[PDB]
């Protein structure tokens, strides 16, 4: 009832689903990527009890339904549940047929082919959307960034990438990811919490110290001094109502938590800190790109969203970087939507949708197309 | 009586008796000082704090006081000894111990 | 309230939602009397 | 001589069998759940005088009849007894034939199976109804309740369990009986009071008491305080017309039998009082039920009709629960019927027809039939 | 009165606590973990009626005497119950002097240091050992296995954890606890016995039932075709003489008391059974240990000591492992013990005595001692 | 077996080594024996 179309700008930002529109400004779409299962199914007159109506309801079901990611490690394990997801999204939140309106398609690095070959036939048959696109989220991001210059570090939504780039150029050999996922910290921090006098685990429970980290979780530049700090400094020795209604103290941990995305010992991990990991991309990086990346040190990813971010960054850097080079790591507050913001502006790229996966396109070579030469 | 100094009230130096349950207190007009309880130095008393060491510990708006009090029940001369209050504002501090004698 | 019309006009089952949304424990009662009217 | 049918909806309510039938408004049937049996048999000419008429007439016949459950402890130990039990109803004051008109099936949890295998059989064979159904009388309180979250305090004719809801979702984990009866109550009166200065032992001596209980028998929200009150306070010294025609007087006890079911030490039970029961079972709940349950703490249960129910049972929640979240216990005055209602409701309920035991059903599957995927 | 001294091989075995000396062969000490609460005193001439001599004797005072463990949760809710109980122990079983008997200290980790804190320094005040020394239950069982490599499934008086090592090397990461306890299963038997016929809450009510499983209690491989089995198999179908002189009878219990380790579903809870803890453990594990594992798939705890329970183990890994890896999940009959004598062993391990809790190490430092560089 | 030459006669501390090579868990074991000796 209107103009050609308006392309889906549809953001599975690695923990929640997001979306709006190509020329959009806020993704209409912001949501958990869950499944839940109930247990017991007391006997319940009537019906309206979903299994699995996760969407953004299903916390409101929260600790009767269980928790399910498809794409759990940024890997979607499953599809009909991504499936009905995304006709949750475009038909209660986006409540739209997705015929009519185009789409790009956010994705990491790192994926098998046929994860994007299935979604994509499918999103034309159950969807038959005008056409769709795929980009990757860290490339959507990128431009998002629109510093065509220097690296991006995406820890997002449960994401980590470094994105070195320049003018749009970027060196995927250099390129990397970071396992750690907010989720991951979430972990840490039920461990230690439980340990130290707790008894966290549940599906919710992790919800609520999610909100936890979200909220008040942070990082203080040092450590061992701010570990001293942390030895009697009362200020931090905070608890906070857990949302039962208790109010769950808290310390050296609201910081103990993230920090080890540099030294993730505290995760066992055998990987390395996220700004080392910028530090050898970098010198990767031809021999004076490097003041580049310092311009262009842009991090991406919300759940980092925590104090000193770059406090940090720029320490460690400047703790192997020549102090010759002058470093700028470049992160806005609105990481999340960045993504989503960049994504609105390749697809609503006007001057772009030669691009866009036609429905044709894929029929005369299947799905397999998408791969050279598009995607 | 004795010297002040939050100790509006001051937890007493309890020459108790076996039994006597006895209440030591710092109602003082009152950040609100926190209180540290201690017999010893390495050593705490709120993991001793039990229903033989127990506490009431509330402000007032009328008069800007609180109340630490600690009544002592089953007073024992294994608890007879010394015990502290180390209370701190946001900005204070105030030391000054006080004495448990469960006596008999 | 509505809650007659709205229940009236809810969807089929899930007077449960709305009854129940709108206080009524009794869509129990809602539909026994809607009952005693359907019986 | 009408249309299709009216399910009975029959409740032994623990203490009295009780009963309407569907979209009933009133369960037409109550009345005693004993049998009496006379002594001497005074030579007496002519005949009418049965030894097992209880049913409603035998407290007429009280003290030559003695008393009989046969559910005695929500257990019932004999059948026939209660057998007849039904044909008094179905053909005195239900008066009525089974065969013809459905019923669903009131029980409490914790029965050993064949008890309903048993009743149902019977139920289609002396009663050819045309097809039964059971259902917890715990759950057909909660539909009954109708604030499908939450727990609900079952005290009622002489039952007790705790019964925690969420939109219809109950942890069965979670959920208890009390062992006490108002029967109970009664009891420690009789020792009481006997002891105080009184000879109170027989069978209609227990219906005086229980009748003194359930009239005049209350609770005072405190107890120490409220035993200084008792220390002199006038007002409750109030004797009763003991039904002989004597003038029973009463004090301290109207409310020191009851609150007993706060400290069994009284009954000397080593059961805890209901309300932490409830407490404990919520803390067994997930984390922020709990506030769902503060909203939904529905008593039910008549016979805990005294004052001060609810007074008493916020307050210690309240002295147990974080006053962060508020609570309401939720008690109707009609909590006898109540659950007759919600069963009306429930077989009443003719989007639910499915479920009625059938006589085929449990034919081809006698009665082992009920069990799984049904009751 | 002898040479320098025997460090004290003392073990509050999650149930009971247990001890002897390094290079002790036999845990002379060996009692339940509560304390007991008479209710009625009858006035009773003279004394001796001790409140609370549990030890080893109130058992002989059960049913009057309540129960208490302090540790309820594998956590000491309470330590002068627990004070007691070692003095108790060493003054009437122990009947020894601490303080001239060092002693190590078995402890599952998940505890907030406090409370080694507390019990430490206690220990040298109140007791004044030459040294003490603390020791996770898990590790000692751990060395205990001398299987320096592979995890150990910890299940045992009432705990569990999953242990994976190698070479002494575990993974904490990898590392965790299943809540379960036998008295969980206890709990679950309870509700079913009772609710099947039974009435059966009572403190040595629950001691009847403990001993029932680990007697009598089992557990077959399978459950399906095992509960066909159940739906006629006479052979279970024995009544076992209720220790009133009762012979309570018992069915498919036997068995579905325990199994649900597997399936929380019974116990309703979320977790998952034991087996899938050590799998994802395993696949947590580097990417060859895990023959290691198969090799060293140690179980550990001795209620556990069911019919079937490698039977289990195995045959699910398998459904779970590949082939192409042999699995041998590892249990001595004496696990129990087992913790014991790994104790024994290293704090018997004369090569060892440094690491010994100094009352002067604490002395200095006090507590918080405890933590760094030493346990 | 040997184990008890060989560790007798093993590196005094791999013992480790030895008695868990030739199965023996209870080096534990092996050492608590020969300390039962040399306690």
């Amino acid at each position: 009832d209107d103009e050609e179309t308006t392309a889906l700008v549809c953001d599975n930002g690695s923990g929640l689903v997001k979306a709006g529109f190509a020329g959009d400004d806020a993704p209409r779409a912001v949501f958990p990527s869950i499944v839940g299962r109930p247990r017991h199914q007391g006997v319940m007159v009537g019906m309206g009890q979903k299994d699995s109506y996760v969407g953004d309801e299903a916390q409101s079901k929260r600790g009767i339904l269980t928790l399910k990611y498809p794409i759990e490690h940024g890997i979607i394990t499953n599809w009909d549940d991504m499936e009905k997801i995304w006709h949750h999204t475009f038909y209660n939140e986006l409540r739209v047929a997705p015929e009519e309106h185009p789409t790009l398609l956010t994705e990491a690095p790192l994926n098998p082919k046929a994860n994007r070959e299935k979604m994509t036939q499918i999103m034309f048959e159950t969807f038959n959307v005008p056409a769709m696109y795929v980009a990757i989220q860290a490339v959507l991001s990128l431009y998002a960034s629109g510093r065509t210059t220097g690296i991006v570090l995406d820890s997002g939504d449960g994401v980590t990438h470094n994105v070195p780039i320049y003018e749009g150029y970027a060196l995927p050999h250099a390129i990397m990811r970071l396992d750690l996922a907010g989720r991951d910290l979430t972990d840490y921090l039920m461990k230690i919490l439980t340990e130290r006098g707790y008894s966290f685990v549940t599906t919710a429970e992790r919800e609520i110290v999610r909100d936890i980290k979200e909220k008040l979780c942070y990082v203080a530049l040092d450590f061992e001094n701010e570990m001293a700090t942390a030895a009697s400094s009362s200020s931090l020795e905070k608890s906070y109502e857990l949302p039962d209604g208790q109010v769950i103290t808290i310390g050296n941990e609201r910081f103990r938590c993230p920090e080890t995305l540099f030294q993730p010992s505290f995760i066992g991990m055998e990987s390395a800190g996220i700004h080392e990991t910028t530090y050898n991309s970098i010198m990767k990086c031809d021999i004076d790109i490097r003041k580049d990346l310092y311009a262009n040190n842009v991090l991406s990813g919300g759940t980092t969203m925590y104090p000193g971010i770059a406090d940090r960054m720029q320490k460690e850097i400047t703790a192997l970087a020549p102090s010759t080079m002058k470093i700028k790591i470049i992160a806005p507050p609105e990481r999340k939507y960045s993504v989503w913001i960049g994504g609105s502006i390749l697809a609503s790229l006007s001057t772009f949708q030669q691009m866009w996966i036609s429905k044709q396109e894929y029929d005369e070579a299947g799905p397999s197309i998408v791969h050279r030469k598009c995607f | 009586d004795d010297p002040i100094g939050l100790f509006v009230m001051r937890p007493q130096d309890g020459e108790v008796t076996v039994g006597g349950s006895i209440t030591f207190s710092a109602r003082v007009a009152g950040k609100p000082p926190v209180v540290k309880w201690f017999k010893g130095k390495w050593v705490d008393l709120s993991s001793k704090v039990g229903q033989h060491l127990q506490l009431h510990d509330s402000y007032d708006r009328a008069s800007k006081v609180y109340l630490f009090e600690l009544h002592i029940t089953d007073a024992q001369p294994a608890f007879t000894g010394s015990y502290r209050c180390e209370v701190s504002t946001k900005d204070k501090f105030d030391c000054s111990n006080f004495n448990l004698t469960v006596h008999e | 309230e509505d809650v007659w019309e709205i229940l009236r006009q809810a969807p089929p089952s899930e007077y449960e939602r709305i009854a129940f949304q709108y206080g009524v424990t009794d869509l129990r009662g809602m539909l026994k009397r809607l009952k005693g009217m359907r019986r």
